[PDB]
RNA sequence: AAAUUGAAGAGUUUGAUCAUGGCUCAGAUUGAACGCUGGCGGCAGGCCUAACACAUGCAAGUCGAGCGGAAAUCGAGCGGCGGACGGGUGAGUAAUGCCUAGGAAAUUGCCCUGAUGUGGGGGAUAACCAUUGGAAACGAUGGCUAAUACCGCAUGAUGCCUACGGGCCAAAGAGGGGGACCUUCGGGCCUCUCGCGUCAGGAUAUGCCUAGGUGGGAUUAGCUAGUUGGUGAGGUAAGGGCUCACCAAGGCGACGAUCCCUAGCUGGUCUGAGAGGAUGAUCAGCCACACUGGAACUGAGACACGGUCCAGACUCCUACGGGAGGCAGCAGUGGGGAAUAUUGCACAAUGGGCGCAAGCCUGAUGCAGCCAUGCCGCGUGUGUGAAGAAGGCCUUCGGGUUGUAAAGCACUUUCAGUCGUGAGGAAGGUAGUGUAGUUAAUAGCUGCAUUAUUUGACGUUAGCGACAGAAGAAGCACCGGCUAACUCCGUGCCAGCAGCCGCGGUAAUACGGAGGGUGCGAGCGUUAAUCGGAAUUACUGGGCGUAAAGCGCAUGCAGGUGGUUUGUUAAGUCAGAUGUGAAAGCCCGGGGCUCAACCUCGGAAUAGCAUUUGAA
């Protein structure tokens, strides 16, 4: 599966912003993002220790886009690797071909991306890689196949992508269409709203 | 009798052979004396395609241990290795 | 206790019990309807609950509920029984599975229709 | 039985019992004359049977009727019993 | 040379001590040492030990039902 | 280098409190089942119950280079080898099994190595023919005949027995080719191949022994009399009460004998921070069993799943005299059950049997079918889109909400669909030719090449392309607290809910529906079940004044523990070495499948045990 339903009202219970849509226009003219979906939407209070958790395991996997069984997957690799297991997870989630797409800036969101990725239009190391959650490893070339240099949601999506701050652990030639994965994202390089720390604290619990 | 046979794991469609030396009464992929090496009919990349200990080989068949046909066969594979 | 004393009798595990003896550790048992008929609960609570006397497979007669709104079942009706304690009810250990053998579907249920053997409203 | 190899076993099997049977009898025969020769006491007629059954004993041994190591036991025994004497 | 020292426990047998060997082992649970005790039936051929003495044995060939130790060598002899 | 990075609590006793203490919950798991729902693929898994009864087909043959033959290069027959494997099941078995580590008294077909032989004879017999019994099954009687069938005789020691000194034992030929010498022209004769005997090593396999370990019950404390040991005899491949006779009175047991209940064991598996706890599907090792009970025979090996005999229960056939059979092999049927699949294809591959080989056989095995049973991957669209549409629901009647959600507008086409292309699994077989060995030999034979030719069940294969179009593809549980998510109606201690605490007797966030939301997603729930939480049997890691708990008091055997000190010993302890601790699994690094599951290489691990050397 994938979550196919209505994107912003995620961001509304998450209270943020998941970049569900390309940021061509801001959430916030597009939604009521301060309120949360429904018709207790402007009602807002306590949330216990464990909604807290929840709702930071969620804000991570619907930025993503993964579902729970995969998400808790890779929580038990990040545990297994060495090191610290809440950096692990974002670097696992970092590594994966739809979202180095997305960072590359092919797609204008990671389920652009994804369709990218399915439809067979990535080459990795120039072989064609239509897995979504294949792990792009350092010094990989991720690549459009000829076949798909010509779709003009590529082309928009990189001028997307120049509205947004580059990622230094990836390079991106645009004009030939080819980005190399340098290295695994640091945790300092991602988004630091993110508290890995309860998501590891979750799957104790 | 004592032969040096393959017994086949890997998967489905995908046999792995480990090259044992086995009593023949035996199940081919149950009990073995000793692994000498082992033969990937479909290998590919850096995952070789035979490894086959020679002198282990000797040793078995100088105490009258057999030789599958197969084996046979790649224990020539394994001399033009050598 | 003294370590002497544990090598001489080591500490003894406990015995549990099962809540549904009559399973005999299987998920469910089919049996047949010997009376249906209705209960009033222990006190604090007042109702008439529906219940059937069941004679198993495995020969155990019990009382078993039978949940949800309204039921089709008749003496000699072929049930297939749970797990489940009533609370309010002393005695009844087991459910009877709806929707399932000579068991029917609640009638008009459309919330936890699974949970009453209610297929999926033809929209 | 139900496969004629089976079938065919038994037959064999039956002639070979027979055979065996026959042939365990006749040795036995000859060792039972060493043994009453030894229990009765007669040093020579003792050493008489003896020489009758060694070929038996060992011919048999070959033939696989017995072990060799039953035969050995047996000439063994009997050297001692009759020696004894 | 495997032998095995321990004490006449039985001499009662013709040709044979019942000989206990004690062994000094840590609890599978509790942690704690304790003395377990090996009775070992052994052959004495000339009837020599007597109740109380100390031994050392050997293992042999099965020499009854329940014999397949053999008495090496008397260590001390009883008071 | 690494072989880890590991440990959460909550609810409920009271007017309130703190303790104690149960109960309950959140997790993980599964050979699951059930309810609702359901797209694809990969890889696994699939009678846990009735060791119930079984229709039908199939699961063990092969060899004409052992033999006479001839029904039609092969039926039937003799003979060899196999049928003891492979496959199934867990009934019995609580230790005669299994695990670990040793041991001595053994054997071991086929195979390898070595040494020796393989002489000369004999009498049969099946097939067949003739006659005859029987309903059949299955026979009978009389002739005939072969052999690598069988038997004697000869011969044999590095064999066996023997105090010597001696004595004793076996065997089989068949096939290809051929120089010369022979030829009664059959053949001898040579060479090679495949066989035959004996012996010795090896290898493999197996038998036997010991110690330790391996459930529960003491409201099971005595048990044993071939019993325990001895002597002798027998017996065995082999030690041995294995058996018998005889002598003695032993043996076992509170470190639990005996008895009873339960139970195949292990590698592992699940859970757990660990220590533990639970468990023993699939895979692999071991054991046991084959309708029930008994028995042996044949054989290297069986006390023999698809052999024999006997007894029994059952089913069947019968011409009433008599016969037949054993799915716990694979399919499958009935039955039982909550519940578990096709009466498939193929020997192409890996093996196994037989065969010189070619081959033949192989329900082993490879594959295919069926099932969301599990794990893993993927899809069921992507972006844009405010009039914030309609409709639904709520409303303070202002509006809010469903909701960028939809529509619309641009895109994409994985996967399904269709049409094409198209690996890999194949090693071999046959026939030439050459070569190099053998050899008298440009022969034969065997190898190596080399030429030609043939070998794929899966299979319409994976993998690739090309089309056309969003086109064919989303549920399920929950929303009182625990516990993420709230409202409105209906109901009125009813109907109903409920894991626990409880909820419902008129404004029910607890019932039922709806709107909205939350969780999860081709699944989601329920039930059952294990560990966890539970430090709630506490070794790690608890307690006993009053919460449950100090025997009424003492004496005391076994046991447990024990002052100071020298020396010694090295049993415990510690360190090291060697052997072992199967493989798989787990873990760490890699490697290969587009990723993942999965497969796979190396390591680590196997915390142990034995032997050994040190420390003290």
């Amino acid at each position: 599966a994938r979550y196919l339903g209505p994107k912003l009202k995620l961001s509304r219970r998450e209270g943020t912003d998941l970049f569900l849509k390309s940021g061509v226009r801001a959430i916030d003219t597009k939604c009521k993002i301060d309120n949360a979906p429904g018709v207790h939407g402007a009602r807002r209070g306590r949330l216990s220790e464990y909604g807290v958790q929840l709702r930071e395991k969620q804000k991570v996997r619907r930025m993503y886009g993964v579902l729970e069984k995969q998400f808790r997957n890779y929580y038990k690799e990040a545990a297994r690797l060495k090191g610290n297991t809440g950096e692990n997870l974002l670097q696992l989630l970092e590594g994966r071909l739809d979202n180095v797409v997305y960072r590359m800036g092919f797609g204008a969101t990671r389920a652009e991306a994804r369709q990218l990725v399915s439809h067979k239009a990535i080459l990795v190391n120039g072989k064609v890689v239509n897995v979504p959650s294949f792990k792009v490893a350092a010094n990989d070339v991720v690549s459009i196949r000829e076949k798909a240099k010509q779709q003009s949601r590529i082309k928009a999506a990189l001028e997307v992508a120049e509205q947004r701050e580059k990622p230094t652990w990836i390079e991106v030639d645009g004009g030939k269409m080819e980005g190399t994965f340098k290295r695994m994202p640091e945790r300092s390089d991602l988004s630091a709203d993110i508290n890995e720390q309860l998501i590891v604290e979750l799957y104790s619990k | 009798m004592v032969t040096i046979r393959l017994a086949r794991h890997g998967a489905k469609k995908r046999p792995f052979y480990q090259i044992v030396v086995a009593d023949s009464r035996n199940a081919a992929t149950g009990r073995f004396i000793e692994k000498v090496g082992f033969f990937n009919p479909t290998a590919k990349g850096q995952e070789e395609g035979l490894r086959l200990d020679l002198d282990r080989v000797n040793h078995w068949v100088g105490q009258g241990a057999s030789v599958s046909d197969r084996v046979a066969k790649l224990v020539k594979d394994a001399q033009k290795a050598a | 206790a003294t370590i002497n004393q544990l090598v001489r009798k080591p500490r003894a595990k406990q015995v549990v019990k099962s809540n549904v003896p009559a399973l005999e550790a299987c998920p469910q048992k089919r049996g047949v309807c010997t009376r249906v008929y209705t209960t009033t609960p222990k006190k604090p609570n007042s109702a008439l609950r529906k219940v059937c006397r069941v004679r198993l497979t495995n020969g155990f007669e019990v009382t078993s509920y039978i949940g949800g709104e309204g039921h089709n079942l008749q003496e000699h009706s072929v049930v297939l029984i749970r797990g489940g304690r009533v609370k309010d009810l002393p005695g009844v250990r087991y459910h009877t599975v709806r929707g399932a053998l000579d068991c029917a579907g609640v009638n008009d249920r459309k919330q936890g229709r699974s949970k009453y053997g209610v297929k999926r409203p033809k929209s | 039985a139900n496969s004629k190899s089976a079938k065919k076993r038994a037959i064999q099997a039956e002639k070979r019992r027979q055979h065996n049977a026959s042939r365990r009898s006749m040795m036995r025969t000859y060792m039972k004359k060493t043994v009453a020769a030894i229990e009765a006491g007669d040093k020579e007629a003792a050493t008489a049977a003896f020489a009758v059954v060694t070929p038996i004993l060992d011919r048999m041994a070959t033939k696989g009727l017995i072990h060799k190591n039953k035969a050995a036991r047996h000439k063994s025994r009997f050297t001692a019993q009759i020696k004894a004497l | 040379k495997r032998t095995q020292q321990g004490r006449v426990v039985s001499d009662k047998m013709d040709k044979s001590i019942t000989v206990a060997i004690e062994r000094f082992v840590k609890h599978p649970i509790y942690g704690k040492y304790v003395k377990r005790t090996t009775k070992v039936h052994a052959h004495d051929e000339n009837n020599e030990c007597g109740l109380g003495d100390t031994v050392e044995i050997a293992e042999c060939r099965p020499l009854s039902k329940t014999k397949s130790w053999t008495l090496v060598k008397v260590l001390e002899k009883a008071k």
